[PDB]
């Protein structure tokens, strides 16, 4: 069973 | 391995930083586009003379 | 659909769709264009598979005592890139690749005044091909586009298991083909049964 | 008395190919695939013997 | 992840009532172009006299490394384009732990 | 070169099963003719049958003896009437465009192949009339 | 039928035309005399109709041209028909698409059937020509 | 290579396709038909391919031997048809390749005939043609190789690995019942030596 | 303009140009004309040095047998470039090439003059030093 | 009495160079590859003998 | 060294090296000319390593038997250039080593010959050269290795290792069908004892 | 069981129900060919009188032991 | 593997985002419909003349 | 003992 | 399959 993808909220702008 | 990912929403607009500092919903260019919040990557409404 | 029509489809693109397939990917409609990867990439797995069975050499495409003429002016006879084997008719060859040419290392000559006669495997089109021998060139084609282009191990085992079947009914195909015995059809056991 | 050949349907035999070769001839299969019917009796054959 | 190689096998493109738009993949040697034209064959939605607007998820092959792999989508026809998401599959293996 | 939609076998008298190596999308396409003295056109059902989609079984052997040395299996696929024709509401499928581009690819090769009906040079370096009388030819010098 | 003549000469311009073209350009109109004439279109012929054309002059057998020649030649290279991404797929486009190819066809057979045919009785029908430089 | 999409849909190959599409667990379709179903689409070409396949392989009910193959009498040439699944010499070895899509005898190395040949052959035969028990082999056949390749379920693969090991049994069990054959009196060698 | 083209063979010549236009290298057919026909195979005989021209490996001249070579387009008719498949995108690519294949079968239909007798100056039927046969 | 060799399938031994072979000859092949049908019925012939 | 970089780049060397660069999923290249492909240019260098490498193992299509080598008329030496994969006498021990680069005759202590030597070499051929059989060997384990060095994949690992044995055996097969050897009567010491 | 051919056609059709069908002894000859019954070695759909096969017939759920 | 997923509460009304882009409480239609805090979604309550 | 399933307290509006 | 890099924010300053 492969893993999945992390969730991620993420954002925007510069980082 | 075989991994993959997936961008949900192409929303971010075009990003100046280097690759590998960029947000994955940033691209590098977008010309003409419009990033709707529920429709993705849009063509710009078209000019009306 | 209407009619009791009675039509034909490309094998090549055939081929590579099954090729496409067997990574789970949805098949293409032409295979022109120089735009795709895909149809580049199966594409040129479909033709060094298919070249790389040929080589291997079954009773069907091994041409025994073709001749190859030289030249008029050279007497030079070119090897060519399409010759996948290259052998005398009988005993230790002695013809060589040498930039292009043959060359007899024994006597340590490219010049041939009359032509020579050797045991050849020139390179046939896929659609040339018999069908057991084109489902495992297919077969084969798919199990290194997985290798090289998909990658999914649990794919290789599928497509290993499908290659070693799909050789033996080849073999099954070059046993039948070549009908060859050990008492007459040999070549010296024949000898050995005249009273 | 009677020869009944057992060819394994899970081998990769075909009596096709058997019943028409000649003597000598080169034939695709294993010998595991063909078996023969066989009356094994032998401890009660010495019986009765 | 960059320390890594991430060898590229297949991306992919959502979109939703969208006309044509070509998806031109560059490496630093080739270039390959790839076209959305809208729906499949057998769709409710293609029709003859009627916008073509296609409406899933269109596989394409972007081959090779990562880091050298350059995809955009360009378009200049007076059909709609709603590029949903997108997505990436590759073979990827570092020989080093993050640590 | 080598024509593909006209396929011509002996008849022995004996033989009824021809082979159809063609492509064909109606079997009102193919079109079966006995030729001997004369050009004769069999039917589709009193005379023939398709016994498989690359297979014709004719209800009598024909031969020599009736006059017939040879019969001949052409496709003439319709010009004037099309297999499929577009409209504006109809869903376009894969199977009205695959059949849309082989009619017009099988009238294409039967243009190409009609050095059958007229003297085209065959395998060798003769010109063949197939079988048929040079008529009107009339006073020669 | 792709290829029609006509003698006229009295004074007419009118020639109505048999076959279906796609373009103008496709109908080529030449004059029959000692030598072939081949015609530009605005000088020398108009469209009345779409069926006919109007041939400006008499062009009448008092000169050598006598018989004109309606000539149906579609252009291989030229495609009325190019199908574009974003483009409405028309009925008329995916017809008109397999039209050029079948009058381009239909013109083959007829300019192998020009030179030798055969009839109505299934026989080769020569025009009364002999069989010259034929070897036994 | 003969089409499959291009004819009529036959109640079996609608079967078929059917219990492909059920392997991973997708509903029946009620037709053939293009409706954009690439499920559907993909297991009719799995189907199409192991069928020609598996009868590529050779049965005594499919092997036809002694037909003759008639050449055309202004070409001399004899088709090689890609629906030839298998082209042999009815004794010996065998002498007819495949060269350009014409029958080449490669001893005599000349593809003209001024007569039919007599050949052991195999022609592609419609799925409908196919035994019972053969058209379950097909089926469970293109069912595991639809399943390997679209959906790849571990637990699938190895029930239809089992199922196909069963129905290729099932079908060499048929194969013998229809064969007939004996090692005595039905031996092509065999059968001289009991003379007396 | 022409689909089938003739060349003159010499011991010096290799190159060949191709004037028509072929959708794949299979489609252009070489042919030795000679005493005997041969045609020539992809790679051992010949290649394509550019999309253009035809580079023969060996020299050829009368003193093998062939005094001229043909370069001769053969569309395939039965293996088709193009087919359309269920539940695929529809491309004008591929309309494009399927109406373009078929357009090039068609235009070698009407290059069949070459094969056959031809009309001489006078009006007759000229064969060119061939039998008539059957 | 008749002599047929089963020729494994999945096997790398050709007959074509066993049969073209002379005698001394160096072949690619293995001997495993290569069996002959047998009649297994020595129980039952012992029991009909 | 030779130099494999260097030349007009043939047909059959770009297309190894695109099948050396499928093997981590790398695209074809249109050209070999440098345009700073890392990846292309370390492949056609594993490509040139595995081409010298099976080149030198010794075969009978490249072990020139009875080859002569000239000296200089004015300085008595023979060059032993590095494309001299193999150089053996022709019977027995050898006795000519390289020191220098130049030949040397370690018996007799002296790089000086008034004539030609003959020997068994193996020269360096191009890939061009080789057997279609032999240039699949060199490119599957050219492949094997360039994976091995630069991408390191487990799964393709197992699979390239497969593909070079199979390779390694259909060559081992040429060599026996080229060699065409006896032990009767093409053995050095047996066909002697075959005289009656 | 005895399969009577059509008096007209002289064709023996091969059922879809017909799961298996061989000859009552020896080597069987009938084949489908286009859902008729096909004899093989005579390479002929047609039949005077009906066949004698080895048939199985599809039956229903029901009237399984 | 076999997995399974359940929807507490459908009191998300409707979205007119991609479905990959909603919650799992989020439908796409919802007509005279009540999504109580409660009791779930329910109809609405009939119109009394 | 197959997995449980993953409390979610999720959300509402545009995401 | 060697483990990933832990997704540092990190930050600046004294420490």
């Amino acid at each position: 069973k492969k893993s999945l993808s992390v969730a991620r909220s993420s954002g925007g702008g510069i980082n | 391995a075989l991994i993959s990912q997936s961008i949900k929403n192409l929303k971010g607009g075009i990003s100046q930083q280097p690759d590998i500092l960029r947000y994955p919903d940033q691209g590098s260019r977008q010309v003409n586009g419009w990033s709707s919040e529920t429709e993705g990557l849009q063509k710009r409404p078209p000019l009306v003379f | 659909r209407s009619y009791d029509m009675n039509v034909e489809t490309a094998a090549e693109l055939s081929a590579v769709n099954d090729i496409l397939a067997s990574i789970g990917e949805p098949p293409v409609s032409t295979l022109e264009g120089d735009a795709n990867a895909d149809a580049a990439n199966a594409r040129r797995i479909l033709n060094k598979i298919n070249r790389q069975i040929q080589s291997r050499g079954w009773t069907f495409n091994i041409e025994e005592g073709i001749t190859l003429l030289p030249d008029v002016y050279s007497n030079l006879i070119v090897y060519s890139d399409d010759y996948l084997s290259l052998m005398s008719t009988s005993g230790q060859s002695i013809y060589v690749n040498r930039g292009g040419y043959v060359y007899d290392r024994t006597s340590q000559s490219d010049r041939f005044d009359s032509g020579i006669t050797v045991n050849i495997i020139r390179l046939r089109d896929y659609d040339e091909m018999p069908e057991c021998f084109r489902y495992w060139i297919v077969t084969k084609a798919s199990r290194q586009f997985n290798n090289r282009f998909f990658g999914a191990p649990e794919v290789e085992g599928v497509l290993q298991e499908e290659e070693d079947e799909a050789r033996r009914l080849c073999m099954e195909y070059e046993m039948d083909y070549g009908g060859y015995n050990m008492l007459d059809g040999d070549a010296f056991t024949s000898g050995l049964l005249t009273r | 008395s009677k020869v009944i050949g057992l060819v394994n349907p899970a081998g990769i035999t075909q009596p096709r190919r058997l019943t028409k070769a000649q003597t000598g001839d080169f034939v695709t299969g294993r010998p595991e695939d063909i078996s023969f019917l066989q009356l094994e009796k032998q401890a009660d054959f010495t019986v009765a013997k | 992840e960059d320390i890594g190689r991430l060898q590229l096998r297949r991306a992919w493109v959502n979109y939703e009532n969208s006309g044509t738009f070509d998806i031109y993949v560059e490496n630093q040697s080739s270039n390959w172009k790839y076209t959305m034209a809208g729906a499949r064959l057998g769709s409710n939605t293609l029709r003859a006299g009627r916008l073509n607007l296609g409406t899933g998820q269109y596989r394409f092959p972007v081959v090779g490394n990562a880091k050298f792999n350059t995809v955009y989508i360009l378009s200049d026809e007076t059909t709609p384009l709603n590029i949903i998401g997108c997505g990436w599959e590759g073979n990827y293996l570092r020989r080093s732990s993050g640590i | 070169n080598v024509i593909k939609t006209v396929l011509t076998y002996q008849l022995d008298g004996s033989n009824r099963d021809f082979n159809i190596p063609f492509e064909y999308l109606a079997r009102k396409f193919v079109v079966v003719t006995l030729i001997g003295v004369d050009r004769k056109v069999l039917t589709i059902n009193t005379d023939y049958r398709f016994a498989t989609r690359t297979t014709i079984s004719l209800t009598k052997a024909w031969g020599p003896a009736d006059g017939y040395t040879t019969i001949e299996l052409r496709r003439v696929t319709s010009t004037t009437d099309r297999l499929v024709d577009f409209t504006d509401g109809s869903i376009l499928r894969a199977y009205d465009l695959n059949v849309a581009q082989i009619q017009t690819m099988h009238v294409a090769e039967e243009a190409r192949d009609l050095t059958t009906d007229t003297i085209g040079v065959n395998n060798d370096g003769h010109l063949d009339a197939r079988g048929r009388r040079i008529v009107n030819l009339a006073n020669a010098v």
